């Protein structure tokens, strides 16, 4: 439970930097990642984590896949800062940092969205609780590098 | 031979002599075990399995010979004239100065223990230095207790105490037993005291000499003779005994030591502490240069208390 | 001979240490070495000669008979009988068998040592929460060798990633059990959890305090040994308490820290070693190892202890095996 | 063979309004959590918490002199009667705050400064879920509970028959998608169950339960359910427990401009209204002693005329309404 | 190990929607008129009843609000736009209370196969309530789908 913690420092880290480095000079896209950040688990836990990929969803479809997300190629912060925390969130619940890495996902590679309407109840509530933790080492980081 | 193997339960007292009675001083911190400690815990099992006459009742020593005694994780206490450089201990051989042996200066020496074979390596004069990995250090575990009143469950009035223990996986013991059958009384118990705080080990028992015991270090006049327990009586007499058990004659010697072993114990005969001993403390090393060349024994007692365990001395080359 | 005491906890136990080094303002006993919780035999020896003192001086120790103390102290200590029994009602002493069986009490040390030798009680099986099956009765390799080589002599390989798990503790087909918050996959394996249980079963018998011992088969999960010191490092109980000035009706000054606490339905094991009763002039019932053993048993067999700290906030309360 | 103890009294408690017993503020979601039990999850109440309450009603009543023992019982003149020369300056102490009065200190233990001189004679045992509430389609919602929870009913049935040395005091299987359910819970023609966000089969015990709890809490049940209770598998009600507590997002807001002031919005957690846990509390031998209380019989009696049909505030919270109990003391 | 009707919720909804953006991926008109119904039943729901919602689709397509089972009505034959997605929505709703997501899944519906509108004038008001929640909760999801994947 505490490699575990590490392991969702060392992802949070690096996809906030992604966004600090990408949009340097741009404060509203970091700006709102960050609220955004601070916001998803909120959402999550007044309306569930299948709603709030949903959510998600809706501020981008042919298919549910967290993989053919493109945030750079949006026209506004908004828009822009939603579609890179869903992929960020999508990304550590179905790939983790890799599997090069201990902790490699929860899903193996399913789209999060689609996995919970699959999987059992205990799938998604461990679900839950995981995307939760990195959202919660997301806000850390993103108080303090945006 | 017989060798004995001790695992202990927990932990091991080996109190360091210091006042330690409830409601006073209240502290007791471990040595490394002593030779006698062992030695006593063996003749305590066989006072009491009712063979009076192997003990040595009211006597420094029994009938039977500890050869001597060794902690294992099998390890030694690091030979005094490795010293310490950076990341590396390193072994600093004898140079002469007047016609006299003596250790050049290279720096003060840091105590650790090493594996046995770091040690053969050592004693064949094949060991330059050792990673400070290598290097072990004996791991303590600080208790601290009280005693409660008997109704009131509370701390009764200067009635709290400290103990350091020792964290150690196992002892051996060697002996030489002259047919008071110690190896079939061993055999019929599963564990015994050691030590203080009613500490228990448990009891293994085979017949067998340890390698490190016949080894075949050849002919030569520089030889070492490294101490693996204390070592009890005048270093002049010491080296006098050696002479005359390899009858061989003596150029010249070094000893490279260290602070005095401070010996004394409990009689529990007479119920009341031991006389204070001193003696060369473990991992000392003698160095010596012999008229004519020797065949260097693997092991050889030396000094005072020989069945109690002392004076274990293992022998080596140098150049 | 020895006697093995199973305890298994029922609520939360702190069993205080002082000097062991952490972030914690009262944090429990621990193994310098590995780590672990322990109980100290120095702790559990005060607890069962407090319960056997009670007893005795109650009249209610057995030996198949009723004991009497004071009788037996008589037709023990003779003419200095009526001496000792007053240090007793002083509390300068303790009463016979007590003392026979523990020691005498400070103020009589010299005259002769206590019968047994209490082990520190050792961890077996440590609770941790399980998504399927409420919570595992978690071990390691290094613990069941540990368990193995104290009874072997008083007569397993997993990566961090892998689990040798009961049916209850895995997901269906997904072959995966899930402690906490972390994911452990299911290594193969026959005889191991089946062999641990039969150690148990022999040691403690087939009821495991109070439930079958086949049911415990079905919920424990051997994990690898760095996981395992993980668990019991970092998931044992931390509970802020506080202290409320009723003057004002808010936190006192100085009136907040940090406790912790070993869970409920964790099992420890301590080797209780027996020597000869040391006392001279024995009573004959109890003049040997064995019939201080067999008292022993019969004493603390089925039991209920209060083991470490905070009693009157229903804390360390174990049932005994013997 | 729990010779530490004589006797012991279960408290039941139902909680009457949503209770937040603290465990202290996280980094989470969950600003304010309530206290749980680590390794099954289950919400709980530390012995420490509910013995600080317990203590404290208690105390304010000797002060008060509505302490009944046996009569009216008087704090000042039986500490005259016990402690005789120095009762005087032991009365002022109590008046300063430094100590509490002498009943008070024979069943909880003494005020932080005399804590050296004796143990308190009572054990507060933590507190545990045995019935929690759960929404329902039909029937409102549903007294929930699991076998894991009735073992642990049953085991402590065995400690009380342990110390109160009485052998006469001392099978329930689910699937996770089976339930043995009440009458109001069933939906009409269908044989289930819709609990939460769970669909359960009604399988063909509650008589018997009831029957229990009719026992520690006598006829009546907190002045009020069998047609309600509803038994799941475990790890469902485990799921209930951590997952149907209310959480509620509250603010502070700026007095002069009506918003939400800084550092003034966080989640909290609450036990819900209608839980009900119990305690064990065993009584050893008083260890400080007038012969009203000399004994743990007569320890026991006071505590169970003391706290039966009381009302107790547990937890923290109470001034916005929170963790209002009624406790039932059964022998 | 079981799962919750709110994974059932998501799926069936999931389902539906891409029935439908593949039965007219060409036909942008009646997906933006599902998702417009969709929007709008909770609402007449909550105002109006849901007895009055699915007879008010019905109405739409000109059929006997009395006399139809919900099986019968087949989306695909209906020429205007409006008539295509009222159907589905219907169908959907109703297919969602009767058989849920399967009769071996963790929702098999309320009203055991029997049609929800005759179900609603026929059973009890208590029955309806358990109905009308439940109505409300799929088409959250139909909702959540639809705003994502069909397009305009
Ligand atoms: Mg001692």
């Amino acid at each position: 439970i505490r490699e575990i913690e590490q392991e969702r420092a060392s992802f949070a880290f690096k996809v906030v930097s992604d966004i600090k480095d990408k949009y340097s000079q741009n404060k509203k896209v970091q700006g709102k990642y960050s609220s955004y950040a601070e916001k998803a688990p909120t959402i999550i836990l007044n309306n569930g984590l299948g709603a709030t990929l949903a959510f998600f969803l809706s501020k981008l479809i042919d298919d549910v896949d967290y993989k053919s997300i493109n945030p750079e190629s949006f026209g506004n912060a908004e828009n822009i800062a939603y579609a890179f925390l869903y992929k960020h969130l999508s990304t550590w619940l179905a790939e983790g940092n890799g599997k090069d890495s201990a902790f490699s996902g929860l899903t193996n590679g399913e789209d999060p969205l689609k996995y919970i309407m699959e999987k059992t109840a205990i799938d998604v509530a461990i679900s839950t609780e995981e995307a939760l933790s990195i959202l919660n080492w997301i806000k850390k980081f993103a108080k303090a590098m945006l | 031979m017989i060798e004995v193997t001790f695992t202990p339960y927990d932990v091991l007292l080996f109190r360091e002599s210091r006042p330690f009675d409830a409601g006073s001083e209240s502290v007791a911190r471990s040595i490394i075990p002593l030779p006698q400690t062992v030695a006593g815990a063996i003749r305590t099992l066989l006072f009491y399995k009712g063979l009076k006459n192997c003990v040595g009742v009211g006597e420094e020593e029994p009938e039977f010979t500890l050869v001597g005694i060794a902690i294992g994780t099998r390890i030694y206490p690091l030979p005094f004239n490795i010293i310490k450089s950076e990341k590396f201990y390193k072994v600093v051989n004898p140079g002469r100065f007047l016609g006299k042996l003596i250790l050049p200066p290279k720096g003060k020496y840091k105590s650790g223990y090493v594996t046995e074979s770091i040690l053969e390596k050592y004693l064949k004069g094949e060991l330059k230095e050792v990673e400070e990995n290598k290097v072990i250090r004996i791991e303590k575990e600080k208790r601290i207790g009280i005693k409660l009143s008997r109704e009131k469950k509370v701390v009764e009035e200067g009635m709290l105490y400290t103990v350091e223990f020792l964290r150690i996986e196992k002892i051996y013991a060697w002996i030489e037993d002259p047919g008071c059958g110690i190896k079939d009384i061993l055999s019929s118990y599963e564990f015994l005291t050691l030590g203080g705080e009613s500490r228990v080990a448990f009891v293994e028992v085979d017949d067998k000499t340890p390698d490190i015991f016949n080894r075949e270090l050849g002919s030569t006049k520089k030889a070492l003779f490294y101490f693996s327990t204390p070592t009890i009586g005048k270093v002049g007499e010491i080296v006098q005994e050696l002479e005359k058990r390899l009858n061989a004659k003596i150029d010249d010697y070094l000893l490279v030591s260290s602070r005095p072993t401070a010996i004394s114990g409990w009689d529990m005969h007479e119920k009341k502490p031991k006389g204070t001993k001193f003696a060369i403390p473990p991992g000392s090393v003698l160095f010596v240069e012999f008229k004519e060349e020797v065949e260097v024994p693997p092991y050889i007692k030396l000094g005072k208390l020989k069945k109690l365990g002392y004076g274990l001395a293992l022998g080596g080359i140098w150049e | 001979k020895a006697v093995v005491f199973g305890l298994y906890s029922i609520t939360p136990v702190h069993a205080g240490s002082g000097a062991e080094l952490s972030v914690i303002d009262l944090p429990i006993q621990r193994e310098r070495h590995t780590g672990f919780p322990v109980i100290w035999g120095q702790s559990l020896k005060g607890v069962l000669r407090s319960r056997f003192r009670q007893l005795e001086l109650d009249e209610k120790i057995e030996v198949s008979q009723k004991w009497k103390w004071k009788e037996k102290t008589k037709e023990v200590l003779k003419e200095k009988a009526d001496e000792f029994i007053k240090k007793v009602e002083e509390r300068k002493r303790d009463p016979l068998l007590t003392e026979i069986v523990f020691g005498p009490a400070t103020d009589g040390a010299s005259e002769h040592a206590g019968a047994v030798s209490v082990g520190d009680a050792k961890i077996l099986l440590f609770p941790v929460r399980s998504a399927k099956g409420v919570f595992a009765f978690v071990t390691s390799p290094i613990v069941i060798q540990r368990l193995k080589e104290d009874f072997e002599l008083v007569s397993v390989e997993l990566s961090n990633n892998e689990t040798i798990a009961g049916n209850a503790l895995i997901l269906n087909g997904e072959n995966k059990v899930i402690l906490e918050d972390i994911v452990l996959k299911v290594k193969s394996d026959s005889n191991v959890i089946e062999n641990l249980v039969e150690v148990l079963k022999t040691l403690f018998g087939d009821n495991f305090f109070g439930k079958p011992i086949e049911s415990i088969k079905e919920r424990i999960a051997i994990v690898s040994d760095d996981v395992f010191k993980s668990f019991t490092r970092f998931s044992t109980e931390i509970v802020a308490r506080v202290r409320i000035d009723a003057e004002k009706g808010t936190v006192a000054r100085g009136g907040l820290w940090y406790e912790e606490f070993l869970p409920s339905d964790t099992l420890m094991y301590s080797l209780i070693a027996v020597g000869s009763p040391k006392k001279e002039n024995l009573p004959k019932e109890v003049d040997n190892t064995q019939k201080i053993v067999n008292v022993l048993k019969v004493t603390f067999n089925n039991a209920f202890l209060q083991i470490g700290g905070d009693e009157t906030v229903g804390k360390g309360f174990v049932k005994v095996r013997a």
